[PDB]
RNA sequence: CCGACUUACCAACCCGAUGCAAACUGCGAAUACCGGAGAAUGUUAUCACGGGAGACACACGGCGGGUGCUAACGUCCGUC
RNA sequence: UCCUCCUAAAGAGUAACGGAGGAGCACGAAGGUUGGCUAAUCCUGGUCGGACAUCAGGAGGUUAGUGCAAUGGCAUAAGCCAGCUUGACUGCGAGCGUGACGGCGCGAGCAGGUGCGAAAGCAGGUCAUAGUGAUCCGGUGGUUCUGAAUGGAAGGGCCAUC
RNA sequence: CGUCGUAGUCCGGAUUGGAGUCUGCAACUCGACUCCAUGAAGUCGGAAUCGCUAGUAAUCGUGGAUCAGAAUGCCACGGUG
RNA sequence: UGCCUGGCGGCCGUAGCGCGGUGGUCCCACCUGACCCCAUGCCGAACUCAGAAGUGAAACGCCGUAGCGCCGAUGGUAGUGUGGGGUCUCCCCAUGCGAGAGUAGGGAACUGCCAGGCAU
RNA sequence: GCGGGGUUGAGCAGCCUGGUAGCUCGUCGGGCUGAAAACCCGAAGAUCGUCGGUUCAAAUCCGGCCCCCGCAACCA
C-alpha cells in the first residue's frame, strides 16, 4: 500500500483555561490560524500564540461583528 | 494631468468643404482642412433615397407597352 | 444497478448502524414500503425488488425509491493474510435504520401495491411493512 | 467646452420638459468615455503595441494605460500579466472636445456609413460602439499609418433606464437611424 | 461607498490605539466644515471637542473649510486640552491622508502645545 | 537546491561576517546590505564574498 | 445565409419536497479535562531528593472504534 | 526521517503492511514599514474577437487568492499595487509549551545602533504548520585566551562558519 | 510623338450585376456581340515532354467551308523574320 | 427638556436585505473650478486644494410595511454518566443531564458621551 | 505481486522538463514502359490505448483501468 505515512501530534489546544491566575508570558493557546484573537494584554506571536502580558486570570469573551472568540487577561 | 507624459494638444482651426468652420483643440499643430462634416454628409436628404429597392413591374411596363 | 458517479475518497469505514431512521412518511406517492428490521440493503438487492414491483405492476403509475447505495463495502482477495492493506470495492450498500420508507408507489389499486411490496419484500434481508400516506 | 454649456441649457431644458423631473440633478449626464484597443497580435510582436499607444495618443490627447491579461486563457494563448490592450478615460473638459470632435468630424468620415445602432445601450443606458478603421480620425496621418487597426468606443453616462440614455444622446443629433 | 471605504481605512489605527489605550484626537473632515475631539482610551467618552460649526471659532474666520480653518480648530483643540489637563494624546487622522487641512490641524496643535 | 550559500563580509575592516543564500543563475550581480557590525557596534555595509 | 415546427430522448442554474458522510458543519449534548472556593472523610493518601529494583510477550469481559466476513478463544488502540 | 486530515472515543496524547496526499525546496524580494485597492463566476452592450484576451455597466459577496500538499486562518485583510529601505540586526530575556533525554518551539521587555511613518507605533525573516543530520576528525577568518626553561611559533581553546 | 517606371501595376482579362443590338416561331437550361461597373489566379512554370534545317521556326493580321444565327477549331493567304 | 443632523463607542442580525413614502434654515451628500499643496502604472473618477450658483435625483438618515434572512419557547424525540437486564450487529429498565430540526410566537433595534441647528 | 510498452494503414523514433508530430514501407495524382514492376516529381494523414484529477493549457504530470512483453510465485 501507499499510505503508511503520518505526521508526529503538534500538542495543540488551550494551555490554560478560563478563570486561572497565569503570570506574564505563559502560553494561553497554541493555535494554527488565529481561531482565538489577542484581546487586552494579550499579544500574538509568530505562529499566532496567543500569550500574556501581564499577571492575572484568563477571560474568554465572544465579541466583534463577526462573532470572534478574544482571550483578555483581567486584572489581578 | 502629468506635466510631459501627454502629447502636444491645442486650438487649431478646421474648414469643412461646404464653408462651415470649427475652431477645436487637436493634436495635429496645423490647421486642417475637412472633406466632410457633421452639416453636410447626406444623412438628411441622401441616406432616404438609398434603399434601392427597385421595381420589376413597373420597370416592365417602361420598356413597351400594348 | 444503482452506484454514485464519482465519490470523494474510494474506501469508506465500517461503521455501526445506530439510531432511528429519518425517512418514516410516505412522502412522494400514495403507498409505501416501511423498514421494521435493521441493517443494509446492496445494490443487488435494491435493483431485484424495483424490477419485480415494476413487473409485477405492468409498469403503471410511479415509483420512487427513496434510498441510494452509497456506503462502499469492501472485502479482500481470496486466500490471502490479513495484513497488506484495505481490501478492493466489490459492492455499494445503504444503511437502513427501522421506520425507513424504502419504496414508494401510486397510481395503482390498493391490492396490487399489497402483491407488488410482498412480491419486492420477498427478495430483501429485512423484515418490511406495508405503509400508506397520512394527511400531516 | 461648446457641447458642455449646449448641454448646461438646451439638453437639461429639453429632457427636464420631456420627462417630467422634479429635480435638476435627476437629468442624465455623461460620466466617462473610454477608448479600448484590444492588441491580441502584441505577445508576438512588441514593435507594434507602442504604435497603437502612439496613435491612441493622438486620437485623444492623453498618454493611454498599457493595460494587462487579468486572469490566463489558453484559447489565445496569453498569461497573466502580459500586455494586450490600451485604453483611455476621458472625463470633463476633454471628454466633452472629444466629443465633439468625433460626432463632428469621425463618424462622417466612417466608410459605407449608413446611422448606427440604437440596440447596444447594454441595458442600464451605457452606450458602447465600436469603428472599423482608424483612419476616420484626421489626427492620424494615412500614408504614414503601417497596419489598419481599430478601437471601440463607450460612452459612459448616469441614465438609470434604456430610454433617458438614448435620449440624452439623441439631444445632441447623434446619427442613430 | 467613499464613507464605507473611509472607516474601512480607519478602523486598523483605531484597534492599535485602543489595544495601547492611549487617549486619542479624532478628526473629521467634511467639505464645508472640519470638527476635532479627544476622546478617553475606552474609546466611550470624549474629553474635549472643537469644530468650526461652533459660532464663537466660525465667527473669526472668513470660510469653514480651509488650511487657516483646519489651524484654528486645531490650536482651539489644543488649547481646551491643556487647559483641562490633556497634554499626551496619540493623533488618529481617520482614514483621510495626513497632508492638507488635516496635517495643518495636527502642526497647529502640535505648536500650540499638544503632544503627538 | 540550486540556491547555494555565502558570506557577507564587513567593510569595516574587522573579519566579522554574516551568512546567507543566493540563487547565483539569476541574479549574478554582487550582494549588498546595511548590517550591524558588533566589533565597531555601528551598522556598516557589508559585501558578499566567496564562502570558501 | 436565415431558419421550420414537434420528439414516450438527455439535461445546467433556480424553486419545492426526501435521504447519505470518518477525511461535510449555518447547530449541538452527556461525559471527560483545567482552574477557584467550601465542609466532611482518608494511617500524607501528594510532591521533591537520595539508595535498590523489577518490567518493556500480556489475556479475557463491558463500553467507543480501525482491519477481517458488522467471522474467530482473530488482530490493533482508549478506558474500567 | 519530516508535514496535513481522518482513525483519535468534544482538553493533551494514542496503534496496524489502516484510509488519503505531500516535503529533502523557493525568495536580495515573494522580507520590514507607510499609503492605497478588492476578488471568483455569470448576464448585457462593443472592431478584428471566436465559449474564453482587453473595455463599460449590472448581479454576487470571498464559493477567489495565499510560491507549493492538506488543515486551521485571513476584509483592520495574512490576498493585490506603489514609494523608501535591510529588524533576514548584535548581546540578553521575566515566564511558559512539548520532550525519558539529546533537543525543539512561543515570548513581552532591557542596552547599543538601524529602517519606515508627522506620530502613536511596527520590524529578532516569509499567514502558521514539512523544506532535514547529533558527535568525532579536518578546512577558513577573527581573538595573546593558552603556549611543557624563557621570547616567539606549531598545536589546542573561544567566537563565526564549512 | 506623348504617358506609364518594375508595382498584382494604365500588365492580364476570368467572374459577376445592371442596360441593350442582331439572327431565328422561340437566346431560361443553351448563341454571338456591345455599353457601364467589377478586376480571380497568373511575376516564365517539378518529374517529364513536343515541333522545326530557310522564307523554316517564332510572331502579326486577312479570307473561306459549315451556316438563319453561332469559332480560340479546320482549310487557305500574305507582313516582319 | 422635545425634534433633526454629525463624530466616537457599547452590542453584533429581535441589530441585515427588499417595497413604498419623506428630509435641506443648520448638518451631511451629490455639486463649481483647478496656476498653486498634492495625485492618476491614462483620467481632479479616487486622493487634494480653493469655494456655495443648483439639487435632495443618487447615496445617506428617518418613518411605514411581514416578501425573506434572523431569534425562538412548552411538550415530545435522539444521544448519554452511574447501576441492572435482554431475543446482545442492537436495545430495554431506575435515576440525573438533555439536544438538533420543526411548531405557536417574536421581530422594521436598544443605549452612553460631545457638538451644531430649530422650538420651549 | 514487480519493471517496460500502447504514437498516421503496419513497424518504429521523439513524448522533456506542459504551448512544437517525425522516419521507412504503404496510400493518392502525374511522369517513364506498348503494358505491369523498378525508378522520378508533388501531396496528404494521428483524439499519441481508456477514464477521472492538478493547471490558462495534458500525448507529456498524478491516480485508477484494459491489453501486450519480460521477472518471480520458493522452504515445507
Ligand atoms: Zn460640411
Amino acid at each position: 500500500t501507499r499510505n503508511g505515512r503520518d505526521s508526529e501530534a503538534k500538542r495543540l489546544g488551550v494551555k490554560r483555561f478560563g478563570g486561572e491566575s497565569v503570570l506574564a508570558g505563559s502560553i494561553i493557546v497554541r493555535q494554527r490560524g488565529t481561531k482565538f484573537h489577542a484581546g487586552a494584554n494579550v499579544g500574538c506571536g509568530r505562529d499566532h500564540t496567543l500569550f500574556a502580558k501581564a499577571d492575572g486570570k484568563v477571560k474568554f469573551e465572544v465579541k466583534g461583528p463577526k462573532n470572534r472568540k478574544f482571550i483578555s487577561i483581567e486584572a489581578e | 494631468m502629468k506635466k510631459d507624459i501627454h502629447p502636444k494638444y491645442e486650438e487649431i482651426t478646421a474648414s469643412c468643404s461646404c464653408g462651415n468652420v470649427m475652431k477645436i483643440r487637436s493634436t495635429v499643430g496645423h490647421d486642417l482642412n475637412l472633406d466632410v462634416c457633421s452639416k453636410c454628409h447626406p444623412f438628411f436628404t441622401g441616406k432616404q433615397r438609398d434603399v434601392a429597392t427597385g421595381g420589376r413591374v413597373d420597370r416592365f411596363n417602361k420598356r413597351f407597352n400594348i | 444497478m444503482l452506484q454514485p458517479k464519482r465519490t470523494k475518497f474510494r474506501k469508506m469505514h465500517k461503521g455501526r448502524n445506530r439510531g432511528l431512521a429519518q425517512g418514516t412518511d410516505v412522502s412522494f406517492g400514495s403507498f409505501g414500503l416501511k423498514a421494521v428490521g435493521r441493517g443494509r440493503l446492496t445494490a443487488r438487492q435494491i435493483e431485484a425488488a424495483r424490477r419485480a414491483m415494476t413487473r409485477a405492476v405492468k409498469r403503471q403509475g410511479k415509483i420512487w425509491i427513496r434510498v441510494f447505495p452509497d456506503k462502499p463495502i469492501t472485502e479482500k482477495p481470496l486466500a490471502v493474510r490479513m495484513g497488506k492493506g484495505k481490501g478492493n470495492v466489490e459492492y455499494w450498500v445503504a444503511l437502513i435504520q427501522p421506520g425507513k420508507v424504502l419504496y414508494e408507489m401510486d397510481g395503482v389499486p390498493e391490492e396490487l401495491a399489497r402483491e407488488a411490496f410482498k412480491l419486492a419484500a420477498a427478495k430483501l434481508p429485512i423484515k418490511t411493512t406495508f405503509v400508506t400516506k397520512t394527511v400531516m | 467646452a461648446k457641447l458642455h454649456d449646449y448641454y448646461k441649457d438646451e439638453v437639461v431644458k429639453k429632457l427636464m420638459t420631456e420627462f417630467n423631473y422634479n429635480s435638476v440633478m435627476q437629468v442624465p449626464r455623461v460620466e466617462k468615455i473610454t477608448l479600448n484597443m484590444g492588441v491580441g497580435e502584441a505577445i508576438a510582436d512588441k514593435k507594434l503595441l507602442d504604435n497603437a499607444a502612439a496613435d491612441l495618443a493622438a486620437i485623444s490627447g492623453q498618454k493611454p494605460l498599457i493595460t494587462k491579461a487579468r486572469k490566463s486563457v489558453a484559447g489565445f494563448k496569453i498569461r497573466q500579466g502580459y500586455p494586450i490592450g490600451c485604453k483611455v478615460t476621458l472625463r470633463g473638459e476633454r471628454m466633452w472636445e472629444f466629443f465633439e470632435r468625433l460626432i463632428t468630424i469621425a463618424v462622417p468620415r466612417i466608410r459605407d456609413f449608413r446611422g448606427l445602432s440604437a440596440k447596444s445601450f447594454d441595458g442600464r443606458g451605457n452606450y458602447s460602439m465600436g469603428v472599423r478603421e482608424q483612419i476616420i480620425f484626421p489626427e492620424i496621418d494615412y500614408d504614414k499609418v503601417d497596419r489598419v487597426r481599430g478601437l471601440d468606443i463607450t460612452i459612459t453616462t448616469t441614465a438609470k433606464s434604456d430610454e433617458e440614455g438614448r435620449a440624452l444622446l439623441a439631444a445632441f443629433d447623434f446619427p442613430f437611424r | 461607498d467613499k464613507k464605507s471605504a473611509r472607516i474601512r481605512r480607519a478602523t486598523r489605527a483605531r484597534r492599535k490605539l485602543q489595544e495601547l489605550g492611549a487617549t486619542r484626537l479624532v478628526v473629521h473632515r467634511t467639505p464645508r466644515h472640519i470638527y476635532a475631539q479627544v476622546i478617553a482610551p475606552n474609546g466611550s467618552e470624549v474629553l474635549v471637542a472643537a469644530s468650526t460649526v461652533e459660532k464663537a471659532i466660525a465667527e473669526q474666520l472668513k470660510y469653514t473649510g480651509n488650511k487657516d480653518a483646519a489651524a484654528a480648530v486645531g490650536k482651539a483643540v489644543a488649547e481646551r486640552a491643556l487647559e483641562k489637563g490633556i497634554k499626551d494624546v496619540s493623533f488618529d487622522r481617520s482614514g483621510f491622508q495626513y497632508h492638507g487641512r488635516v496635517q495643518a490641524l495636527a502642526d497647529a496643535a502640535r505648536e500650540a502645545g499638544l503632544q503627538f | 537546491g540550486i540556491r547555494e550559500k555565502i558570506k557577507l563580509v564587513s567593510s569595516a575592516g574587522t573579519g566579522h561576517f554574516y551568512t546567507t543564500t543566493k540563487n547565483k543563475r539569476t541574479k549574478p550581480e554582487k550582494l549588498e546590505l546595511k548590517k550591524f557590525d558588533p566589533v565597531v557596534r555601528q551598522h556598516v555595509i557589508y559585501k558578499e564574498a566567496k564562502i570558501k
